[PDB]
RNA sequence: CUACCACAUCCAAGGAAGGCAGCAGGCAAUUACCCAAUCCUAAUUCAGGGAGGUAGUAUAAAUAACGAUACAGGGCCCAUUCGGGUCUUGUAAUUGGAAUGAGUACAAUGUAAAUACCUUAACGAGGAACAAUUGGAGGGCAAGUCUGGUGCCAG
RNA sequence: UCUGGUUGAUCCUGCCAGUUCAUAUGCUUGUCUCAGCCAUGCGUCUAAGUAUAAGCAAUUU
């Protein structure tokens, strides 16, 4: 299993790598680099979209869910939020 | 003194797709 | 006292600033301009980028002439030659 | 040998926690002091200087007093560039040069920001609203504060012009500090054809004279309809004629377009909120919309029959 | 049983944090009494005064630190409901917040936006409490706007948020055990290591004094400015010994530390003052508030005021 | 599908100055392309 | 207002920690009483160098040139390039450098040009195996400065070039309470523009001192010739005590002058190393002042460092005093309780400095 | 109740007293109203009973039904291919009178009393705004932006 | 377990692609109906055994 037997996993946003990409809404924009706060494996994790990785900033909670090959992983919730919640501003992001 | 929250605010719809009045029966 | 001081200082520079938001923007700031609209020759004046079509043909510097002419002189040197042969 | 990482890093910042204890406890209560200071749910006397006469006069009990300390970054003022949206229940999107009364940290303030676009990454590009749903880049004028530290805005503070609408304006997160900002705006200058041979044209209004032609020779044009071209030379006579060669061949209804970018400046605007040095401690008024000024002096939004 | 114990270990981690409360004597929790005007705020810190302290501030002005455990102390403020600017500091500096809302009219503006500014300079334990419910006629409708607020609250705040229903006041007090049953949970609450708070010093005013020489007042006039000295407990991280330090007061301006010195405890909590699985004893639960009038003496500037054959 | 209706919304068309309206009607890409295509199969016509 | 100095003394360090502070700093009455009062060419082209990485800051030399009003802006970088007066090396440069790289927006690609060595300032290997290696301790895991030429004096010609890629936000903080146990002595003996032999010959007198220890004594011969030899020929020997079990260095370094005799200078520079151990418990004289600074700017927890006696000299005092006007950052020092020797454990906390020019 | 072994409280430090070393919770509201109903203890008809009782906190419906008029010729199905097959249709048009539920609620009934249930006056719909969602598949638009090209193209 | 490819066309063996009263998590409705640690809080009175209450009430008790 792609999370050891979990359904989701924890991560902390190290760096939005695809930030000074310039086509909008690119598959490299689109990638965050992400480290499992079980094991300190670093990883990367795909958004719902540009306007989506703007709630997500680095150094906040962000739960992960299965899926540029090498990506696996999709980012579903930012620090106990939804990111689709976030996105139909249907809530805010706590900080 | 006292302001009522507004429709916005009482349903937090947000922003949905528009759609046709047939599906709500 | 030195707060109300303040204060009026405050105000001068919101009542410049009230007047400059209600006031005509300038030929730069209006996006679209004419000749007719802007000052003649204002252009002149300021600094504007914008883009070339087309390559710009090129400018025989000494720079280039000494690059040419060394790689003129390493074809003969080797006597690499693409000239035409009988056959 | 911890099982999970995440305890590993609450180990260490707790035997960092626990090397503190340790040391203070050996250095003396005086000794401590020096080294520390005061501590949390320490009683401490504080002594100000130079606080403003309305203060101590214009004390309400009712109303707290907060004291919360700075480091080197607040202190410093500067251009802060800020990602902005307007809140989702507030009614109205926000303008440029429109005054915000900002909350950063410890400290609330009026600026003026200016809202800007990436363009898709090439250039900053001023832009007159907020967008609809979405963040958009802020640059304004300010004290600095370390990035990453969320702040919110609003635009009306003063009870008398509460009205019923939501006064939250915007909310946002600090990216970066530096003191200027390199916006720029797009400026497009437009010419009209009056002679046409086929790709081949002559434009004229484009400029004023062939002073300004030269300087735009060969740059790239387009019209309307889309057809590139270009400036070829300036036309001798009459004054600020040129010829263009352009994809196809335009018609003389079409309008050539130059396009072109301007630099845009932000205003160095400060005018913090000192509610408690008022009377009244909840009527501060500041920089007014652009909007309430035109109603004070009863003047139309403008606007342009031809836009 | 092996894939719920990987989920709920999933849940337990968290992004490592470093919480500057000191590991002993910690401050008092702030809590903000945060309102719509005439929602009962006043009428909540009395009657939350009293079910710890065992006697009624007849007026409240200002910070009130009150004991609560052993080893536990309280500072309520309320919100001064009508001004904005109160609301956006007291929700950088509020620990726990008691969210006053009307249960007959619904919410209101000045809820939301504080929760929207508590959501936007860090979320702290924000707990609702629900008042004016004895205005209703009917128990169905009741049920029905009880479960429509707790909802609503649960939109706002994490789901599962704890909500309390107040039925009306009595000799300006609340009923007992819904007055009771929040002392529980406020006595158990834990606060999550917010981001500002844990990384700046600041501390908030119990009293108020002007040290300028009446003199000086006179020979060049009240416009001079004043010599100020302004007391209370530190929290976050601590305030360096030497003077100098900039600091900032909202609403004010941003000044210089001219001085420094520790006092001792005005409100010695009780593990601390005996010090110098057993219930709290009644004498050690004390109450200390300097603007407000305790017990009938109430203090203003330099004048205090109190309340109250041989008689010829 | 992940786009918002308001990102879909209309951008409205232009049209000819009023200092302008001698010269007919602004022409778009659209209706460029109309001439376009059928000037070249003048040419080719006429280029057999 | 502006905190306010005396003398040349320090003048550096006191611009580069106002950097670090944001602190605006004055300097004044800078060798009033000298024939040539004010400042120096080399002190001048320092300025700027800190405006030419920084960026928004003011700097006002007086008309005399005895006082100077600096208001530091943040620390950007970027590329750039800077020539280096003769009159000092590039190492006077990159070290005061080597204090702000880390904490920038953008990483510090500098190419300095001019001299590379001389009799008081440091050398290319000094930087690179002696300070460096401090700034991999401390956090700093990228970091760089690369050799394209040297120049020997008293002309010059040589080229170093600067990369400092790990940007971190503060140094970690300093935990080493333990004398550190050195492993290996290594170092590099350099010529320029003269025959090999006076490497080996200073590789000669180097391990004529130190063959009575039990080590590997490992010393790198290496001689420029050609177009990257410089313009004048000159010769210097770095040697490098090191520890690998905790990553600790000690290095001693000078360069020879007109008729010195190799053999001799690689004697001195032997026993100058073995020196500099007698009087080191952590870490050197010449790296103390760049460890103590990270350290009062890394973050609000107090961070252990070991220095001997000998450490504890004018240098530490001044050094210290110049730290606590700009930060107020006191060092407390406390005995070690070990008997064999009387080193002292010097506590200093970070001012809670963080990285904010840096994109997030 | 006595002595012994430990816990622990108040104090003027001279003594006194406790069984809570409990109970209930979390990893957080167990409350309010009664002895009426079935029963009981007593100097007893009547007193009381936290015995006991009362209250508190996956299953069927609605979001609509029926007409009139005006204006237009296209609407649909099969087929990789070309095309073939079929006929009362479209409205993103106007308009009419009826029905009633959620709600707003006067009552009685119900009951130790009270809540709830059942029954039942008046009011209660055209955006019937009295404004259920979730997911997916396609579009198209600018004097808008970017990237690569064999122009007017492609992504 | 089935479905489509791998042949000029079939059979067999392989390969490829699509094919839960289980667990977590998200949006909506829930307007009706319906179902080991924590100092966390905290007896008994009838006409019928004894009245001199300086208790009460009545007045002929």
């Amino acid at each position: 299993s792609p999370f050891g037997g979990s359904s989701h996993a924890k991560g902390i946003v190290l760096e939005k790598l695809g930030i000074e990409s310039k086509q909008p809404n690119s598959a490299i924009r689109k990638c965050v680099r992400v480290q499992l706060i079980k094991n300190g494996k670093k990883v990367t994790a795909f958004v719902p979209n540009d306007g989506c990785l703007n709630f997500v900033d680095e150094n906040d909670e962000v739960l992960l869910a299965g899926f540029i090959p090498g990506v696996r992983f999709k980012v579903v919730k930012v620090s106990g939020v939804s990111l689709l919640a976030l996105w139909k501003e249907k809530k805010e992001k706590p900080r | 003194g006292k302001r009522a929250i507004n429709y916005q605010i009482l349903k937090n719809k947000g922003l949905t797709p528009k759609r046709n009045k047939d599906n709500r029966n | 006292s030195s707060f109300e001081k303040q204060q009026i200082e405050i105000r001068k520079q919101i009542e410049q600033l009230e007047n400059e938001a209600v006031a005509e923007k300038k030929w730069s700031l209006k996006g679209e301009v004419k000749a007719k609209d802007r000052p003649e020759d204002a252009l002149l004046t300021e600094e504007l980028e914008f883009d070339r079509t087309a390559k710009p043909v090129p400018v025989i510097t000494s720079e280039v002439t000494e690059s040419l002419e060394d790689m003129i002189r390493r074809r003969i040197q080797d006597s690499n030659f693409d000239d035409l042969q009988r056959r | 040998e911890y099982d999970t990482w995440y305890e590993l890093q609450k180990a260490k910042i707790s035997k960092q926690l626990e090397i503190n204890n340790i040391e203070y406890q050996e250095m003396t209560p005086e000794q401590r002091q020096r080294i520390e200071g005061f501590k949390a749910g320490s009683y401490v006397r504080i002594v100000f200087e130079k606080v403003p006469m309305e203060f101590v006069k214009n004390f309400n009990p009712k109303f707290p007093i907060v004291m919360g300390g700075l480091l080197p970054t607040e202190i410093k003022f500067g251009i802060v560039k800020a990602r902005l949206r307007r809140h989702r229940w507030h009614k109205k999107i926000l303008k440029t040069n429109d005054p915000l009364v900002l909350s950063l940290g410890w400290r609330r303030f009026q600026t003026l920001p200016i809202y800007t676009t990436t363009d898709s990454r090439t250039r900053t590009r001023m832009l007159k609203y907020t967008p609809e749903h979405t963040y958009c880049n802020a640059a304004f004028y300010g004290p600095l504060c370390s990035p990453n530290t969320p702040f919110c805005g609003v635009q009306i503070v003063a009870n008398s012009d509460t009205g019923n609408g939501f006064r939250i304006a915007a909310t946002g997160i600090v990216e970066e500090i530096d003191v200027n900002i390199e916006i720029v705006k797009k400026l497009k200058l437009v010419g009209f054809p009056y002679k046409i041979f086929k790709n081949t044209a002559f434009i004229k209004d484009m400029f004023s004279s062939a002073m300004e032609v030269a300087r735009f020779e060969g740059a790239q044009i387009k019209t309307v309809s889309g057809i590139r071209g270009e400036i070829k030379r300036a036309l001798s006579k009459p004054e600020g004629h040129y010829r263009a060669a352009f994809e196809d061949k335009i018609l003389m209804s079409d309008i050539v377009i130059l396009r072109s970018w301007y630099p845009v400046r932000v205003k160095k605007f400060y005018n913090p909120v000192t509610s408690l040095l008022l009377k009244e401690k909840t009527e501060w008024k500041g920089l007014r919309l652009t909007g309430q000024i035109r109603a004070a002096m009863n003047l139309e939004t403008p606007s342009n029959p031809d836009s | 049983t092996m894939q719920r114990s990987s989920d709920v270990n999933e849940r337990k981690l968290h992004v490592p944090m470093v919480d500057r409360t000191p590991e002993d004597d910690p401050p008092p929790f702030i809590v903000a009494v945060v309102g719509p005007p005439g929602t009962g705020k006043t009428t909540l810190i009395r009657s939350l005064v009293r079910r710890m302290t065992k006697s009624t501030l007849n007026d409240i002005q200002g910070p009130i630190t009150v004991v609560s455990g052993k080893h536990r102390r309280l500072t309520f403020l309320e919100c001064p409901a009508d001004d904005l600017n109160a609301m956006i500091d007291i929700a950088k500096i509020a620990d726990l917040v008691l969210l006053l809302i009307d249960g007959n009219f619904g919410f209101e503006m000045e809820t939301m936006e504080f929760l929207n500014i508590a959501q936007h300079h860090g979320m702290p334990r924000v707990l609702g409490v629900a008042t004016h419910l004895d205005l209703f006629k009917s128990q169905s409708t009741l049920r029905a706007s009880k479960k429509r607020l707790k909802h609503r609250f649960w939109t706002e705040v994490y789901q599962g948020a704890k909500l309390f229903y107040l039925s009306g006041v009595i000799n300006g007090r609340y009923p007992d055990r819904e007055i009771l049953n929040l002392s529980r949970f406020i006595s158990v609450m834990k606060f999550r290591p917010l981001k500002w708070r844990n990384e700046h010093p600041y501390m908030l005013a119990d009293r108020f004094t002007d040290l300028t020489h009446p003199e000086l007042i006179e020979t060049q006039g009240l416009q001079i400015d004043r010599k100020v000295a302004i007391y209370g407990y530190l929290h976050g991280t601590p305030l360096p010994s030497a003077p100098g330090t900039r600091v900032h007061i909202a609403g004010v301006g941003d000044f210089s530390v001219a001085q420094i010195e520790k006092l001792p405890d005005p409100c010695p909590t009780p593990f601390y003052q005996q010090k110098l699985r057993k219930r709290l004893d009644d004498k050690d639960k004390l109450i200390y508030a300097p603007m407000s009038d305790v017990g009938g003496v109430l203090m203003d500037k330099d004048a205090v005021y109190i309340d109250i054959e041989g008689e010829k | 599908k992940l786009v918002h209706d308001v990102q879909k919304k209309q951008h409205r068309e232009r049209s000819q100055l009023t200092s302008r309206s001698r010269y007919g009607f602004l022409e778009k890409h659209k209706d460029y392309v109309k001439r376009a295509q059928d000037f070249h199969r003048k040419q080719s016509t006429l280029k057999v | 207002k502006y905190t306010t100095f005396q003398g040349s003394q320090n003048f550096r360090l006191r611009i580069v920690l106002a950097t670090l502070s944001g602190k605006p700093i004055k300097i004044e009455k800078i060798r009033s009483g000298d024939l040539n009062p004010g400042l120096k060419d080399y002190e001048v082209s320092f300025l700027r160098l800190i405006e030419s990485v920084t960026n928004g800051s003011v700097i006002e030399i007086s008309y005399t040139g005895t006082t100077v009003i600096y208001r530091p802006g943040i620390i950007v970088g970027g590329a750039s390039t800077h020539i280096c007066p003769s009159s000092k090396p590039v190492g006077y440069f990159v070290e005061p450098m080597l204090y702000l790289a880390p904490f920038s927006k953008k990483k510090f690609s500098i190419l300095f040009k001019g001299i590379t060595a001389s009799h008081n300032d440091a050398g290319i290997e000094a930087i690179k195996w002696g300070l460096m290696p401090v700034m991999e301790k401390f956090g700093v895991r990228e970091c760089a400065l690369h050799t394209l030429k040297r120049g020997s004096p008293p002309l010059g010609g040589g080229e170093v070039h600067l990369v400092v890629d790990s940007l971190i936000a503060q140094p970690i903080t300093m935990h080493e309470i333990d004398r550190p146990i050195i492993s290996s002595i290594t170092g590099v003996a350099y010529s320029t523009r003269v025959s090999p032999s006076l490497v080996n010959r200073m590789i000669d007198g180097a391990k004529k001192v130190l063959k009575n220890l039990q080590c590997e004594v490992n010393i790198t011969a290496d001689v420029w010739r050609g177009e990257n030899s410089g313009k004048s020929p000159g010769w210097g020997i770095t040697l490098v005590a090191q520890s690998k079990q905790k990553g600790w260095s000690y290095f001693a370094e000078d360069i020879g002058d007109a008729g010195s005799i190799p053999e001799e200078l690689g004697e001195k520079v032997a026993c100058q190393l073995l020196e500099e151990i007698s009087k080191s418990a952590a870490v050197g004289r010449n790296q103390l002042p760049l460890a103590i600074v990270y350290m009062v700017i890394g973050k609000e927890d107090i961070g252990r460092l070991r220095i001997n006696k000998e450490q504890i000299d004018e240098r530490f005092i001044i050094l210290l005093r110049d730290i606590k006007k700009i930060f107020n950052t006191e060092v407390f020092l406390k005995p070690v309780d070990e008997a064999d020797n009387e080193d002292m454990i010097a506590t200093i906390k970070g001012i809670g400095f963080t990285n904010t020019s840096k994109k997030i």
